[PDB]
C-alpha cells in the first residue's frame, strides 16, 4: 500500500520490490512541475 | 508558487515613471483707440445751451 509525507512530501510505499520497481516508476510518473502558465498578467493601459 | 507569481506582479509594477514637463504659453494682446469730438453751445444771460 501507500503512504506519503509532506513534511518531506515524499512517497512511502508498504509492499513488493515488484511494488518497488512499479511505484518507483510512479515515484518518478507524477513528479512533473507544471510550467507557468502567466496565470495572472499586468498590463499598461496606453489611453484609458 | 503565488511568492513567484507576486514576485512577477511588483517586478512589473515597480518601474520608472517617466516625467513631463509642462510648458503653457498665454497670449493676451488687447488693442483699443477712440475719438470723441464735438461742439457744445451756451447762453447763461438767457439759458440756452446746446
Amino acid at each position: 500500500k501507500f503512504v506519503a509525507d509532506e513534511r518531506t512530501n515524499s512517497i512511502l510505499i508498504s509492499g513488493d520490490p515488484k511494488v518497488r520497481e512499479r511505484l518507483k516508476r510512479l515515484i518518478k510518473q507524477l513528479d512533473v512541475e507544471m510550467a507557468a502558465k502567466g496565470n495572472n498578467r499586468v498590463v499598461y493601459l496606453k489611453y484609458a | 508558487d503565488i511568492m513567484n507569481a507576486m514576485l512577477e506582479v511588483i517586478g512589473q509594477l515597480d518601474i520608472r515613471r517617466a516625467q513631463v514637463l509642462i510648458e503653457a504659453l498665454i497670449v493676451e494682446m488687447a488693442e483699443g483707440d477712440g475719438i470723441n469730438l464735438g461742439v457744445q453751445w451756451g447762453s447763461l444771460e438767457s439759458g440756452s445751451v446746446i
